[PDB]
């Protein structure tokens, strides 16, 4: 919800590739 | 309960009491989620440079009242001491000749000093780690009316040329220079990259570094307005001018300016609270008081910097109040 | 496939070195750690040039935004000292930078160079020509030089003034050990590579109709010749070495060719422009693409005949 | 045991930190991304200094191309406010930057610093020395400051002027806690490191006889003190933090020493100069050398006594 | 001999070397 | 000990990267 929680799911979906 | 009602529909602002380096994670929290954190300045930038730095977190909490029948520009530019620049123009008009006036962060004079003639006294160079802003409306649901639109302007500083003929026996022409800022025309634009929404849901936006690397810029002295004293916008080859009254133009960082255009129609009571956040890494002068608080820039975290670029790409241009 | 070259990274390599080998330049930008919104223009000037007999003609391909190259002539063996270099503009200047260069930063506010290449394709008869094409590269850099001007006031006031100027122009008269010398009939093909660790952006300068600005003496600017942009104007200098092409044509020799100059520049679109609608994101960082760039760049020759382009 | 650095990368570390402890400074440029043609010059000033009794003498070791350091004396406890810092040149200035500041960028076009170090070797005996050597570092940066000047015309006309100035000279009067303070007869030895993320090239300025250019007031330039270069001229400022050495000698003491200043700078050779034939390519990127560079940078003391150099 | 094939032969020769 | 000998120990002590 908070931009932080939102930031995490992007970072956490898989930043590497 | 009397207040569970229009309380939350106008946003709340503050309540008090994966393999990355901590400072690299902190860098991310600061860059993207500044409001969610009331903490000390995140160590700085987890990039190569590891010298003495003074991580400073600038914050401006200021209530604004937007005038009816006018679009008001809140330009959040990466200029050291200043929070944002404000200007107003009739609803259909252009901010052409319209001067953008400074709204400084608290304690400008202790950092940069009264006159620009002594701004680089305490701090010689700067670098921008983050810049974010949010407009929290405090108007009632029966009187507001209007829209908040956000987009970013890629304004960069240049040294423009102009020729000035000085009167003399035979008049003489001087090949003159002036420091100016490019891309100010964008004030009149509404790019295809904008956030348009009702006024009642103020925005929240943040910009990121617009350069391959985070480099240090020197703090400029003698600049009281962007096209400096005795230079016309036309000579400085620029759109409109930027004025700093109790401050001075210290320099421009490497971030895109966040342009918030709040447009209040005639008869609308639109009031809000503007909050600006900005972490700047300053190189402290051994002669200052705050040199004692300087700490080394965090160690390079290639993973933190890598996430910085991804998170920045999937992120929306701007978001509504509640989602900050 | 763990880690290979990102397509845009590979395309960056094609763009930089072998510009004319494909159907269309695969210039998808620079696989640099900047992923902001950019507008990449793949400039290309195709022009028929006929070299004046009895003179050396300098085609200085420098990284200046709207300009393809700077041309100047001098007698065979003479020095390009007082000789000013005139701009040969890339097509479509007025469209990007504007009519008067006081608008120059209206569509684009900053630039950064990805590729720069030049080629001379001789169209002379085999029994018509005579001469040589020589290519070397000059490292010009922009500077803020000082000079004092005494103004004719009652008690003449001296002013401590400055001007923007370009360094290393003296190289116009030099043939370094890193040169390409060859017959005219086999024109050349040469590209430049970024001369800095990083590809930083540069603001677009306004008001410059010549390098030593209008009203500044060549000597005040401390440079050896001047660059004159007529119509178009000096917008800035990119981070690449100028490719210096020296075609020396004898008397009676008919040296004609087709000059081609390529340059993919990443520009930062002004939100007020209609062009900020063609803009795309710069490609993601590709450390391997950048690694090959620096290597390939080290192993290729200064210039090649226009046949191995 | 586990040093997996490229030879030049390792050599770069010996160059930056331990300059005096080898047969020759390994001397290879910055093992970073840029791999163009470079002319790496290893400057070194070996001079016998006799410190004037009754005064503090500042030896500001700043990253200015031809100049070793700037020197200035002030009574003990006084402030170097209006006190000009005079240039103490590295040997062979005229042979690289020419005589006048109008032919400065003749051999070299741009520069970039790889190392900076200084050492004071006391040559007094145990019956004549007295005083202290203090070392700290100042973060000097170049700026284009603004000022308005009034020209005496019919109606006097006000001009908007600029000046290339240097920020941070105020620290020249304040000893921070990050300092080395020791007795004179244990001369110092310090070396500074890079001021930024990347080692980018800087153009070589011309026409600068002093930092606030000739005809500009120290106040117009918004500066603390001015830097004067006689013969030698201001070429630019590199990306190193200036090493400030302050030797305080009482009246009646004989403090003599051998001053030594080291500086390996990578220059971009001008194709027009004879020196171009000594130019070689920059070492290839070695992320390990550059990673070690910064850890060693952090864990390093501001200055050490002679014995630990 | 297109400059690309020339370029190709170079990184094909062995750019594997390193990167980080 | 010379500056190089100390530069060494710093290297020997550890670099994660």
């Amino acid at each position: 919800a908070t931009f932080w929680e939102r930031v995490r799911s992007i970072l956490k979906s898989g930043l590497n590739f | 309960r009397r207040r569970a009602a229009p309380r939350q529909q106008q946003r709340q602002q503050s309540n008090r009491a994966l393999k990355m380096s901590a400072p690299g994670l902190d860098f991310l929290k600061c860059a993207f989620a500044s409001p969610d954190f009331s903490t000390d300045p995140g160590k700085g930038i987890p990039d190569k440079f590891q010298g003495l730095v003074l991580p400073k977190k600038h914050c401006l909490t200021q209530s604004i009242t937007f005038t009816p029948g006018k679009q008001t520009m809140l330009l959040v530019a990466p200029i050291p001491g200043i929070a944002c620049l404000k200007a107003e123009a009739n609803v259909g008009a252009s901010f052409s000749g319209v001067p953008l006036a400074s709204v400084e962060f608290p304690g400008f004079d202790q950092l940069f000093g009264t006159s620009a003639t002594d701004t680089a006294a305490n701090v010689t160079a700067f670098r921008y780690a983050s810049m974010a802003a949010g407009v929290y409306p405090t108007s009632n649901l029966m009187q507001f009316a209007g829209s908040i639109q956000v987009y970013k302007i890629p304004l960069k500083q240049v040294l423009n040329s102009y020729s000035q003929t000085v009167a003399t026996v035979p008049p003489t022409n001087l090949a003159q220079n002036t420091i100016a800022i490019d891309g100010l025309e964008a004030l009149d634009a509404l790019p295809n990259n904008n956030y348009s929404g009702s006024f009642i849901e103020g925005c929240y936006s943040q910009s990121v570094c617009n350069e391959p690397e985070f480099e240090f810029h020197p703090i400029m002295e003698g600049y009281a307005s962007v096209p400096p004293a005795n230079v016309t916008n036309a000579q400085a080859s620029m759109f409109t001018n930027l004025t700093f009254s109790g401050a001075r133009y210290t320099g421009l960082g490497d971030m895109d300016a966040i342009a918030i255009l709040v447009t209040t129609p005639t008869g609308a009571v639109n009031t809000a609270v503007l909050k600006v956040w900005a972490c700047v890494e300053y190189r402290p002068n051994p002669n200052s008081t705050l040199y004692e608080f300087a700490r080394e820039s965090p160690a390079n975290d290639e993973y933190a910097l890598a996430a910085y670029r991804k998170i920045a790409r999937d992120i929306p241009i701007a978001v509504a109040c509640k989602d900050n």
